[PDB]
RNA sequence: GUGAAAUUCUUGGACCGGCGCAAGACGGACCAGAGCGAAAGCAUUUGCCAAGAAUGUUUUCAUUAAUCAAGAACGAAAGUCGGAGGUUCGAAGACGAUCAGAUACCGUCGUAGUUCCGACCAUAAACGAUGCCGACUGGCGAUGCGGCGGCGUUAUUCCCAUGACCCGCCGGGCAGCUUCCGGGAAACCAAAGUCUUUGGGUUCCGGGGGGAGUAUGGUUGCAAAGCUGAAACUUAAAGGAAUUGACGG
RNA sequence: UAUUCCCCAUGAACGAGGAAUUCCCAGUAAGUGCGGGUCAUAAGCUUGCGUUGAUUAAGUCCCUGCCCUUUGUACACACCGCC
């Protein structure tokens, strides 16, 4: 800092915000910022872009260096201050967050960001479209 | 090669009169290249902005949409373009042992804003009452939903969009339908729930700069 | 595959009076099973089990309350 | 690029863990920011009242 | 022999009851024998409460509870000990468990 | 995506974020040992159509009733026929795994089907594994509908109503707890009681285990199949409920 | 078909051991000798004794098992069961 070109001209004081769509899900974890419409992504790094692993892309760990990674872009992008909105499967699946939110939010606000409003944004059906088991579930 | 945030530049976007914190925060968009525009790839950028955001004092689990509608510069002026509440609110206010009714309504203001409003109110339990269940019959129940559509209609028929929204900012309109249904079954959390847009006529520019100006 | 029957109408032959105690027979067939086989899946268990079957349900042996004896 | 190495005294001891019982948590605190504590899992005889050392500091620990 | 007097179930007053699919295997459950459970845990996951409170931009901000209602079957209930067996007498007893507020 | 992976999609830019559009399903949370229905079954709003239980009644008729071979209406799901539609799931099928094998369980895709209209089929652990009608025999607290009666609180409105609550009573319901009523082989059951102290009315139905709901005839159906239904031969037990041990991935 | 011992010659494998697997927590393990038994002749065995003298641990129920409670059962020659 500063570019100055990459970056908005603002004050010292007053901060700039973003919106933080953390998808934790099984399997993965998202760590996706956008602007405030949401229509210009700033940056966005997953779980499974730092580990070569393949079956640790849901752990805290990823989403952890995932949440740093993306904390360090922003900031150089000018962006100070986020509002998360938190995610899990939704839909016909699951409704419960996966293993990577807690260190992911964890790790935004330790890397050095302000944090805004929280909200859970997880697609809730009202009793729609037929989930894959089978009548009998998946018998593990 | 060249990283595409070089070629980017920030925008500001201001929410109308009808609140008085005016900037929302900033936007940005790619600049102005080829035969693709910035205002028009601009436009039609949605805000879901806090309204303790918006106003300085009050609630903060209702939202509003602040659709972007035209450009001044480094400006970006926007409209209502709908209200919700937020999903732990909605999730905190259903529970158990009580009647939930909900009711809807399309409806068009004067000048040509036809809306669909979303109400939900609660049963109440009694300080003095000892039975588990609070539960209103089936008739109290479309008596209660028959009140809130005549309400709600008579609310925003005769009203266009600046008044209807500063009607929704304090939530008058859960107020009048909580106070009207009181002789039926005693309601509680009575809110309106979501505010949808669903046709808009032909963009005069003079009634944004009305909004957005005196 | 590893012959039972015929393993142990052998063993049978070469002992004296054509009788042999069940443990000493176990430990022979048990060996020759270990010593010549190819297939691995199969348990301690289960050739336990094969061998009681084996001894207990043929015609041609007998069995003198501890011991397995042939039968002409 | 890491973050320092941080060192962390150790209050009360948590009990036993690591399915042959051959873990121990601790409940550590930072000795730079005193108010700052987390849970971690250590090997070796621990003996509250010592110092660590934390190469990676805020991972977590699952709480028994 | 007969188990239980209820027959595992809450079907009382009626012939059939909608099934629902159970939240970790999506098996067909009717709707009055699954094991019914309500979440309002909090998304901000109070180990690490401190951090994000110092470092929001508000001043008076009040954390947003998580809302999920879980249906499982009695397979997955007995498996991830919801539930447990009991003993006959035990088995018929139906207090909550108590909350442990202490 | 998984225990782990691979089949699979991806710089021709997937996944993720935004704004829209279309399609067909499905009606979450509220939702309960709550309601309704002869069962099967029935849950988004509003309107229309005919129906119904219970309650109230100093209303009418005056025995018009109960149960019922033959006969008749309805009857989950799957299945069949014809026409619309085909989002999602997903018998068959293909592949990837796992495995000694794996025509399986797990994963990816996917036909018929799942949806609607019209016509068949008549079967389910169609279960309360408990015929229907009537009488008698303990207690208690709730709950749903209707009626009656009471201190007070609350709403419009300032009053009488009328709603929300509170305290009771009566009737008909779905149930619960408790009890040395009594019964039962016991588990248990206020009905499975009022049974050697054996008789209120009536329908269906069992007679050791198999063979076998098979063979054959008849009959219904487009079919799949349904209904009715043996015998030869074989066998000393098969079962129920509790007790003690042993074993339990 | 060398009892054991002594002397001079002879001078083999073995360069720290695959899959498996045993014993052990304090004067303990391990090293090191010395008595007794057997014994006419005799200890690479065993049973005792001192001497030198540690590393690691003060835990858990994961593996192999044991005890107690609840629970399921078509087993009772009792899961190496029954089918
Ligand atoms: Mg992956
Ligand atoms: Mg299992
Ligand atoms: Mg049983
Ligand atoms: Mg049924
Ligand atoms: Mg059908
Ligand atoms: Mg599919
Ligand atoms: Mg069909
Ligand atoms: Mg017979
Ligand atoms: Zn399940």
């Amino acid at each position: 800092e500063q570019v100055i070109s990459l970056g908005p001209q603002v004050a010292e004081g007053e901060n700039v915000f973003g919106v933080c769509h953390i998808f934790a899900s099984f399997n993965d974890t998202f760590v996706h910022v956008t602007d405030l419409s949401g229509k210009e992504t700033i940056c966005r790094v997953t779980g499974g872009m730092k580990v070569k692993a393949d079956r640790d892309e849901s752990s805290p760990y990823a989403a952890m260096l995932a949440a740093q990674d993306v904390a360090q872009r922003c900031k150089e992008l000018g962006i100070t201050a986020l509002h998360i909105k938190l995610r899990a499967t939704g839909g016909n699946r699951t409704k419960t967050p996966g293993p990577g939110a807690q260190s992911a939010l964890r790790a935004l606000a330790r890397s050095g960001m302000k944090i805004g409003r929280i909200e859970d944004v997880t697609p809730i059906p009202s009793d729609s479209t037929r989930r894959k088991g089978g009548r009998r579930g998946r018998r593990l | 090669v060249v990283d595409p945030f070089s070629k980017k530049d920030w925008y500001d976007v201001k929410a109308p009169a009808m609140f008085n914190i005016r900037n929302i925060g900033k936007t940005l968009v790619t600049r102005t290249q080829g035969t693709k525009i910035a205002s028009d790839g601009l436009k039609g950028r949605v805000f879901e902005v806090s309204l303790a955001d918006l106003q300085n004092d009050e609630v903060a689990f209702r939202k509003f949409k602040l659709i972007t509608e035209d450009v001044q510069g480094k400006n970006c002026l926007t409209n209502f373009h709908g209200m919700d509440l937020t999903r732990d609110k909605m999730c905190s206010m259903v529970k158990k042992w009580q009647t939930m009714i909900e009711a809807h309504v399309d409806v068009k203001t004067t000048d040509g804003y036809l809306l669909r409003l979303f109400c939900v109110g609660f049963t109440k339990k009694r300080n003095n009452q000892i039975r588990k269940t609070s539960y209103a019959q089936h008739q109290q129940v479309r008596q209660i939903r028959k009140k809130m559509m005549e309400i709600m209609t008579r609310e925003v028929q005769t009203n266009d969009l600046k008044e209807v929204v500063n009607k929704l900012i304090p939530d008058s309109i859960g107020k009048d339908i909580e106070k009207a249904c009181q002789s039926i079954y005693p309601l509680h959390d009575v809110f309106v729930r979501k505010v949808k847009m669903l046709k808009k006529p032909k963009f005069e520019l003079g009634k944004l700069m009305e909004l957005h100006g005196e | 595959k590893f012959n039972w029957k015929g393993t142990i109408k052998a063993i049978l032959k070469q002992a004296p009076d054509n009788e042999i105690t069940i443990k000493k027979l176990r430990k022979k067939v048990l060996a020759q099973y270990y010593t010549v086989t190819d297939e691995h899946h199969r348990s301690e268990e289960e050739l336990l089990v094969i061998f009681n079957k084996k001894i207990s349900k043929n015609p041609t042996f007998k069995l003198l309350k501890d011991k397995v004896k042939l039968v002409k | 690029r890491v973050q320092p190495i941080k060192l962390a005294r150790v209050t009360k001891v948590l009990g036993r863990t690591g399915s042959q019982g051959q873990c121990t948590q601790v409940r550590v605190e930072f000795m730079d920011d005193t108010s700052r504590s987390i849970i971690r899992n250590v090997k070796g005889p621990v003996r509250e009242g010592d110092v660590l050392t934390l190469l990676e500091s805020e991972r977590e620990a699952r709480r028994l | 022999t007969k188990k239980r007097r209820n027959n595992g179930r809450a079907k009382k007053g009626r012939g059939h009851v909608q099934p629902i699919r159970c939240t970790n295997c999506a098996r067909c459950v009717p709707k009055d024998k699954a094991i019914k459970k309500f979440v309002i845990r909090n998304i901000v996951e109070a180990a690490a409460v401190r951090d994000i409170s110092e470092a929001s931009v508000f001043d008076a901000y009040v954390l947003p509870k998580l809302y999920v209602k879980l249906h499982y079957c009695v397979s997955c209930a007995i498996h991830s000990k919801v539930v447990r067996n009991r003993s006959r007498e035990a088995r018929k007893d139906r207090t909550p468990p108590p909350r442990f507020r202490p």
